[PDB]
């Protein structure tokens, strides 16, 4: 775990999320894919304690799928957002919290509106342009605070994320082997294989 | 704080201050430490302020439907086991330091409790941190066979001990009187020793000092 | 570093029109055990100061000593020892205040509080306390200990700003003091009934008074409880 | 703090903040971060604000004094490791310093060292020190070229602490700019960031993320 | 890890001729590092205003509590819920978390509908019921504010004039603590209209 | 706390200090220790005031339940249900209660109930923090089948020099005497025993 | 274990005029919850148009305050009677606070005076002997709720021209030593509602060309 | 230990145990824990064996050195001597010491030090772990001006009842009778002192 | 610092340092040199507590160099590592030891030998055929027991100095920024720039 970004442009939210899974002193996997899709448009990534976070990720992914299932109908990514916070919200004052922060990055139908959330292990939820998790925002938050214009393209939004993942490579003590990057548009969930 | 009771002729007599700290930090200036646990059971509280009002409404609401069970007027006695049993099957964690006082079918009574869940009884009793300053007052100028108005004067000095010589305690005297035959008189803000003097000079703002960006109007109705 | 063992609690003191009052009990306790009775707290230097010290006693001992070796290296190469260059009451506690201070910036305090009390050579009233930190403050009462709790609100009942100090007898004033002791041996579990009072005064000197007890006690009301 | 100084082709840009802080509270929102030792030598200042200011000034002294024992101005490396051989002395007494010793000799041309409390010496061409370093690095490096104009050097500099200034809770009031050329350094004046802000705001078009 | 100065914040609350006011900062951040400059920290439940600082988790777990049970207020006693009685309500609510509470600093503001009377209150995260004729403040510059709120304040102040001291008060605490700031919001209330105007405030 | 029992011909009284402390401060200088857990079986009190309280109130709760059963019980009776409270709450109580009370067969009985929760029948027990500097003064001067002047003059002058050098203790001297005769409050005041 | 500092609470308050400058602080001095004395004064003349007050820890302060005052004497001796200037004193007390860096003074100090082109000056130090020079400064235990206040009111902070959008900001101008000791005397009135170990009474050290004034003013005594 | 020292018409008469403990062992039973200092002043010591033992010989080295050069050193300055070492090393030592001496002069004296460093001059002293059971029984027999047989009497009782009941206290007593005649060392075996 | 190697082939001793000089969550400098010459044939590399490590280095520097002026003659690899081993051994019992571990890579011109010591900041000496500091070791000790051979060229040297470093490039968890390499034989001390 470690690095998981998100930024919402025009008509998209862009997820990158690093590829190294560490232990000790060894990189045991540097092809990692730290994200669940909890439905056709909404998708979640997370970092944080290992085993918490793909168990947090998994139990979620088959809560909305079981709606979906139930209703025959997509939730909002509002919707599921709050969903996953009261999850983390119960889960903070349990005997063993889920020690897991996500960021849910969603395309609204109704709306016709890219959303993206940050949400903390405590269960705190905000609506962000962009975010980041754990060391990850110390550096990115500034660079598009400067560089993050609200009316951009995909493709815009893909240079703007490599500008964050170069001063990432850059500045970041550790080997995190590169991110999975992954758009979140009206026509759902696709993957960029070459980042 | 500051608590005080003192027994008289024909009943009881508590008085508070009125301070609520948080550190150094005055949170209220006029606060009320007398309780009504029934109309004429009155407590006065020290400590944990969430604590001291919650068990004493509490115990309240509990002696209130006692009083209609048994058809009675409710006895000091049955508050003071009450509370005290339940503050003791809390270990101390329930911070609650009172003086429970009232007059009933009984007579007229006076004691204290403690965090812990240990009772007093006395003719004079004082709880908080200024008690040591109301203490030295009481220890000093009461005697057996006081009459009301003299009861008041001693809890009131007594209060004002711990209001001048105590940092914990300050603004104004709360005093209830609990008399035998008569109804409990509650004097909220007996004594206001403590006025804030003129302001110099009206810090009152010309209209546009404030830079806005946004107005709206919000919707409150359905 | 140190921890108090032999202890002596409160000293209490005030100013009046024409000089100060100042008291102290004769006990010297060993944790809860009121080991020793005998104890006196109050030490005259000269005959226009008195230094009251409650705290450690080995402590206080060591001060006493420091006192009377004053008066001695006072006296050497004076003609004037008992008159204009006599010891006045701000000298004595400066130099303790001092020595206070040095000890606790050397993380080896003497573990006292201590109030000086004395008329100065103009006349004026000399109320000053310092105790272990070195902190020093002076007041138209001042007391240590459980003194600081209880003896100082009824004392300031008397004197409650400079003003109060010329409409103040001796009379009132040491009745005061007398009662401030009585209710501290109800109130101070370390306290004694015994105690120690002193008056100095501008015009008719210091009177030292000795073997003093607590009266007028009300115990009467424990029968009814 | 947020400090940084970057070497560019016109010379060096240094630009701080000008918060004090004592945990949570804001004790200054005007401090002096910069401290010239003389008129080709610049000091920043980041941790300790006595520490800084304490042992910055009296560097300031020791520079002096080689000049007046060698008739010849202290180089940029000398003069930095005085300072890092001092704290080096005091490393484990708990002192809290993260410097920069900017400036322009003829032997050395324009340099930069990074000089910290716990004995780190670094030459090196871009720094950026204190709490809110990482924000001014975000910034600075996206878009640092060497071939950067005097004009555009001075912004970015400023730019770049307005970035920390805005995210960091622990940076902010001011920036104070400094330009340092062969001809010695060049103050480029105090600029609050409560009018810079949505002066940068407005005519870049950035910070989208605040409440127009 | 003080669970109420991790996020920061504050709020404050003024009463004055016939209306009360209430304001709050917009910051959300992870202790340094500001994370959100959008996050309001003042709700509403019909007329009824509730301000709530400290952990932002319980902040918004509180504002989705108190709408559930004014909800079923609403529907039961056919009513909105008075200032007053709210206060009850939130007092009740914090004490039942005794031995594991909300690390939050509530503040109640609005006008009683029946008497027309300014009402504002504060509490600790435990319950404990701070009524105020002038004031209440909260946050993490709540030293800041109380200085400010108790210098600035008159009584009696005209809507549009609470509204200039309210603010300043808000806005010279906020630029002297660390963790408050980065926007503001100020809601003005009368008998029956709510003016909330967002502040211009330095950005660090 | 200094507190003791003593049994002697007639039955056995009860003896107690007034003086209640938090830390060196003295929070009830009219304390009353002795209480009444039966008509004629007391105990002393000492240790934690809200502890020793709690565990009265339940010894009293259930003798009164015991006596509306099998009638009075007996003082072996009374000890056993302190102790049994004493024992079973040990890691959670500060208690040492000395039980006292008069049966017409057994005459005057005295249990001593330490802090572990073990019982001792003794002829007489002494407790508290100033029992420690009587000791040697009471297995001394203590003789068995007293008087009931005598009893009373070994409790005033041990209590009184408990007082004297345990600071923890001090106040009145109450006491209660258990007899045939009935049961009889007893009080001295400082001015009469700190001169003996 | 021996703990060598303490808090004697009390706050202070510097405020810099055109031709002059002030030095307030409160003659409260405390200990936990007593008082110790309603007039104790920490604010100083020492010498050369020097007021200074070092408020914390009183040893410390009163340990600081009589070494500067030692300093002046010696440097009127080394240096031919030469008048301390504010800066130059400004400078000696960082050495003499962070000549006990790992063993600090426990004080806020602040010195006022006026500077040598004869304007007036206020000096702040944090405890090991940053210092800096600002129009105005708050120290010690009330420094939090005084400060904000200052910077609205003194340096018309968050205050903008009326009309002007938010576009133009309220100029900045002197103050009249009348419009200072108002707000110094509201400052510390505010203060003393709000904070415990505030109160009894204030006392306000001047300085102008002419010399140093003092001015005394009661205060709250709760 | 269990020590003390009484004062009497015809001088002084110092007492001791002679247990001394490891933990619950008992390290020594025939300790002597009276020591001579000079001719007629010698010390009891209780606290840390090593300690008391380190002070007694420094101490009995200045006296002897006083000697040399002053003659015979009063009681006071014994005293003062231990004082200045236990007063000046209070952080590393644990020494309980109770000075006793006779002058022709000032006749029998007793001086008491605590742990702290503090003197106190008395009558009589009490000191070490079994002091504290017999404060009360003490204080009411402690009479003054007493024959030699009297005080002898006086501390064999006092004695007698600290070892009963302090456990760090037992064996024999020893006692030291200083007087004009000379030095006088009693000892009492258990087979009399247990049975009084 | 962090990662320094060494390797003692047929003629020459070659020693790898990494350029990463980080600090908290920021990489401060990627071209750091963490040697230092203290004869014409003979170079230390080094690791450690920061300052400790350079400070400690220039000592000893000036100390090697000291020698070589007052006697006209250069000291023994052998001679200059026992020096350096008494002076951390002396460190160790210290009331602040250097907590610094070192690499001494040298040719004996009187033996014709190259020889590389390897010497903790305890003050244990080894003299290796491939030595490591750090976590290195733990990765690149196994893989030189396998591909080195005693008689190699500088040449082969360097290709299995590459196999060390793309080995940890690819299981240490830290972005160490590569390594400077330098080679220490008959005719001195050389850099090799392009790595
Ligand atoms: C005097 C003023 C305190 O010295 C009184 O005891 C006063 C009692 C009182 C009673 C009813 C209404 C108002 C006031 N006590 C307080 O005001 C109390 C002081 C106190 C603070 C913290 C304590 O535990 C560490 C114990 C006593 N202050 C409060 O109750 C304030 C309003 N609340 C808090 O500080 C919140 N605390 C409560 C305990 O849990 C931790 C947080
Ligand atoms: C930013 C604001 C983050 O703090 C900078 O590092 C800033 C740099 C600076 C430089 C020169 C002048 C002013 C400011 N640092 C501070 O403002 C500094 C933060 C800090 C506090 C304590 C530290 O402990 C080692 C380290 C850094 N603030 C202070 O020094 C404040 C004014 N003073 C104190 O906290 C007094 N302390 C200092 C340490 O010793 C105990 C007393
Ligand atoms: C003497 C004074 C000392 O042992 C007695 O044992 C006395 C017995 C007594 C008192 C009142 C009524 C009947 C009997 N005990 C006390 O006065 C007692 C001292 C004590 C407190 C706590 C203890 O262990 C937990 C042991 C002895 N005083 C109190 O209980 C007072 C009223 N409360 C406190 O001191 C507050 N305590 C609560 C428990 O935790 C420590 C703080
Ligand atoms: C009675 C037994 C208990 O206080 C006496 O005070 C007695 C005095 C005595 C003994 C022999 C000769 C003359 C006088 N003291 C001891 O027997 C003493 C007990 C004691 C040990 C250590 C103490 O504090 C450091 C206090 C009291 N016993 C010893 O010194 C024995 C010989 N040694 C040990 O117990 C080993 N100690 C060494 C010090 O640290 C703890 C372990
Ligand atoms: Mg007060
Ligand atoms: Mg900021
Ligand atoms: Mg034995």
């Amino acid at each position: 775990m470690d690095i998981i970004l998100g930024i919402r442009v025009q008509d998209s939210v862009i997820l990158a999320s690093s590829k190294a899974v560490t232990r000790g002193i060894s990189v045991l996997k540097d092809s990692d894919d730290k994200t669940r899709q909890l439905s056709p448009h909404t998708l979640m990534s997370f970092a944080g304690e290992a085993g918490d976070t793909v168990q947090f990720a998994e139990y979620i992914q088959a809560n909305i799928q079981l709606y979906s299932i139930r209703e025959d109908y997509e939730l909002s990514p509002q919707a599921v957002s709050s969903f996953v916070r009261q999850e983390l919200a119960k889960s903070i004052r349990s005997r063993r919290p889920y020690q897991v922060n996500v960021l849910i990055g969603g395309y609204d139908k109704k709306k016709n509106k890219p959303e993206l959330y940050q949400i903390d292990y405590l269960g705190t939820k905000v609506e962000l342009p962009y975010g980041a998790h754990g060391y990850s925002g110390f550096y990115t938050f500034s660079l598009l605070d400067h560089h993050y214009r609200p009316d951009m393209t995909t493709e815009e939004g893909l240079d703007l994320l490599k500008l964050c993942v170069q001063e990432l490579e850059k500045r970041m003590p550790m080997d995190f082997k590169g991110v999975i990057v992954k758009i979140v548009d009206k026509d759902g969930i696709r993957q960029v294989d070459d980042f | 704080t500051t608590i005080v009771g003192v027994k008289f002729n024909n009943g009881v007599v508590i008085a508070a201050d009125t301070r609520s700290t948080q550190g150094p930090i005055v949170a209220d200036k006029n606060c009320a430490k007398l309780h009504r646990i029934s109309p004429k059971i009155w407590c006065a509280g020290a400590g944990t302020a969430a604590d001291t009002e919650a068990v004493t409404q509490l115990i309240g609401s509990n002696i209130e439907l006692h009083s209609l069970y048994t058809s009675r007027e409710p006895r000091v006695v049955s508050a003071l086991q009450m509370l005290k049993q339940h503050l003791f099957k809390y270990q101390g964690h329930i911070g609650a330091y009172l003086i429970v006082a009232g007059v009933d079918p009984t007579g007229s009574h006076l004691f204290s409790i403690h965090a812990h869940g240990s009772t007093d009884v006395g003719y004079y009793l004082s709880l908080g941190s200024g008690s040591l300053a109301a203490m030295a007052v009481l220890e000093s100028h009461w005697k057996q066979d006081l009459t009301k108005e003299e009861a008041i004067k001693l809890a009131s000095d007594a209060i004002q001990a711990g209001i001048w010589n105590d940092l914990g305690s300050g603004s104004n005297v709360d005093v209830c009187v609990m008399e035998i035959g008569k109804d409990a008189e509650y004097l909220r803000n007996y004594l206001t020793p403590n006025v804030r003097e003129e302001k110099q000079k009206s810090y009152k703002f010309p209209r546009g000092t404030t830079a806005v960006l946004k107005e709206s109007i919000v919707n409150i109705c359905d | 570093t140190q921890q108090p063992i032999v202890t002596g609690t409160s000293v209490i003191s005030m100013k009046y029109d024409n000089g100060v009052i100042i008291a102290a009990d004769n006990l010297g306790s060993y944790g809860s055990l009121l080991r020793f009775n005998g104890v006196e707290r109050l030490i005259p230097v000269g005959d226009n100061t008195v230094v009251g010290i409650s705290g450690d006693i080995s402590d206080m001992q060591h001060i006493e000593r420091l006192l009377k070796d004053l008066v001695t290296e006072n006296a050497y190469d004076n003609p004037l020892a008992d008159a204009e260059e006599a010891l006045e009451p701000s000298y004595i506690f400066e130099y303790l205040a001092t020595v206070m201070y040095q000890r606790r910036s050397k993380m080896n305090p003497l573990w006292n509080a201590i109030i000086v009390a004395g008329v100065q050579s103009n006349g004026d009233q000399f109320l000053r306390y310092v105790n272990l930190l070195g902190v020093t403050y002076s007041s138209p009462t001042l007391a240590t200990g459980f003194g600081a709790h209880m003896a100082n609100p009824l004392l300031r009942k008397v004197v409650d700003r400079e003003s109060d100090i010329p409409k103040t007898t001796v009379q009132v004033a040491e009745e005061a003091i007398v009662n401030a002791m009585r209710v501290l041996y109800y109130r101070d579990a370390r306290s004694s009934r015994n105690f120690s009072l002193a008056i100095i005064d501008k015009n008719t000197g210091l009177t030292f008074k000795k073997n003093l007890q607590v009266e007028n006690m009300k115990w009467d009301f424990a029968k009814d409880i | 703090t947020t400090t940084l100084a970057f070497r560019f082709q016109g010379g060096i840009i240094v630009a701080v903040d000008s918060r004090a802080t004592a945990g949570n509270w804001v004790a200054s929102q005007t401090v002096k971060k910069v401290i010239e030792i003389n008129p080709f030598l610049l000091g920043t200042m980041a941790g300790g604000s006595a520490d800084c200011q304490f042992w910055e000034t009296w560097l300031g002294s020791q520079c002096r004094l080689h000049e007046l024992r060698e008739k010849e101005r202290i180089s940029v490396a000398a003069a930095s490791k005085i300072l890092s051989n001092l704290v080096y002395q005091y490393k484990g007494a708990g002192l809290s310093m993260g410097t920069m010793i900017c400036g322009y000799t003829r032997k050395e041309g324009p340099t930069i060292y990074y000089v910290d409390s716990d004995g780190t010496r670094l030459k090196g061409d871009i720094f950026c020190v204190g709490s809110g370093q990482t924000f001014a690095y975000g910034v600075l490096d996206s878009n640092y070229k060497w071939d950067l104009s005097v004009e555009d050097a001075l912004y970015l500099g400023k730019r770049s602490i307005l970035a920390a200034a805005h995210r960091d809770a622990y940076s902010g009031g001011s920036v104070n700019l400094y330009h340092v050329t062969e001809d010695g350094w060049i103050y480029h004046g105090n600029h609050d960031v409560g009018e810079l802000f949505w002066k940068v705001k407005e005519e870049e078009g950035s910070f989208n993320n605040v409440i127009g | 890890s003080d669970p109420s100065s991790i996020n920061g914040g504050i709020v404050v609350a003024m009463t004055g001729k016939d209306c009360v006011a209430i304001a709050c900062d917009l910051r959300l951040g992870s202790q340094s590092l500001g994370v959100s400059n959008k996050f309001e920290k003042i709700f509403h439940y019909g007329h009824v205003f509730l301000g709530i600082t400290g952990l932002a988790t319980d902040v918004t777990t509180l504002n989705e509590m108190f709408r559930y049970k004014t909800n079923l207020y609403k529907l039961k006693e056919e009513r909105a819920i008075e200032p007053e009685t709210f206060t009850q309500l939130v007092s009740s609510s914090l004490y039942e978390r005794r031995f594991g509470p909300y690390f939050v600093g509530p503040v109640v503001a609005g006008i009683n509908s029946k008497s027309g009377k300014p009402f504002i209150a504060g509490f600790d995260l435990i319950g404990c019921i701070d009524e105020a004729k002038d004031f209440i403040v909260s946050g993490t510059a709540s030293d800041q504010l109380f200085g400010m709120c108790e210098s600035l304040y008159e009584p009696n102040l005209e809507p549009e004039d609470l509204f200039e001291t309210i603010s300043q008060a808000l806005l010279n605490a906020a630029d002297r603590d660390a963790l408050s700031g980065w926007g503001a919001v100020v809601y003005i209330i009368k008998k029956d209209e709510v003016v909330k105007r967002y502040l211009k405030m330095r950005q660090d | 706390t200094s507190i003791m029992a003593v049994t002697f011909k007639d039955g056995v009284i009860l003896g107690a200090d007034s003086r209640t402390t938090t830390g060196a401060y003295i929070a009830n200088r009219v304390t009353d220790k002795l209480t009444r857990v039966h008509d004629k079986i007391w105990c002393c009190r000492s240790g934690s005031a809200a502890d020793t309280q709690a565990i009265a109130d339940i010894v009293q709760y259930h003798l009164e339940l015991y006596t509306s059963q099998y009638g009075t019980p007996s003082t072996e009776t009374a000890a056993s249900v302190f102790k049994e409270l004493c024992y079973e709450n040990k890691d959670n109580l500060t208690a040492g209660i000395i039980v006292a009370g008069y049966d017409d067969k057994n005459k005057g009985e005295v249990y001593t109930i330490p802090l572990g929760g073990s019982v001792h029948k003794l002829p007489y027990a002494i407790a508290g923090s100033g029992s420690t500097f009587i000791y040697g003064y009471c297995d001394k001067n203590f003789r068995e089948n007293m008087s009931k002047e005598e009893t009373v003059d070994f409790i005033k002058h041990s209590l009184s020099q408990a007082i004297k050098w345990d600071g923890s203790s001090g106040g009145v001297i109450r006491m209660v005497v258990l007899t045939a005769a009935g049961v009889e409050r007893l009080i001295f005041y400082p001015d009469e025993y700190e001169q003996l | 274990q021996f703990n060598p500092y303490g808090d004697n609470g009390g706050t202070i308050l510097g405020i810099a005029g055109e031709d002059f400058a002030v030095l307030a602080g409160d003659t409260r001095n405390i200990t936990d919850y007593s008082i110790n004395s309603r007039y104790e004064p920490k604010v100083f003349d020492c010498g050369d148009n020097i007021v200074m007050s070092a408020n914390g820890f009183a040893a410390d302060g009163d340990a600081l305050v009589k070494r500067f005052k030692n300093s002046v004497k010696w440097y009127h001796f080394d240096h031919n009677d030469k008048k301390l200037s504010i800066n130059s004193a400004a400078r000696n007390i960082q050495h003499l606070l962070y000549g006990k860096r790992f063993f600090p003074y426990y004080v806020h100090t602040i010195i006022a005076g006026l500077d040598e082109d004869g304007k007036g000056a206020v000096y702040s130090f944090d405890p090991v002997g940053s210092y800096e020079r600002e129009q105005c400064r708050a120290g010690g235990a009330a420094a939090s709720l005084i400060m904000p206040f200052l910077d609205n009111q003194v340096n018309f902070k968050n205050q903008y021209e009326p009309g002007t959008n938010g576009k133009v900001k309220k100029p900045l101008k002197y103050l009249s030593v009348e419009e200072v000791i108002k707000l110094v005397r509201d400052s510390f009135t505010s203060a003393t509602e709000r904070h415990i170990q505030v109160g009894d009474g204030l006392e306000i050290l001047i300085v102008t060309k002419d010399g140093v004034r003092k001015e005394f003013y009661e205060l709250k005594r709760d």
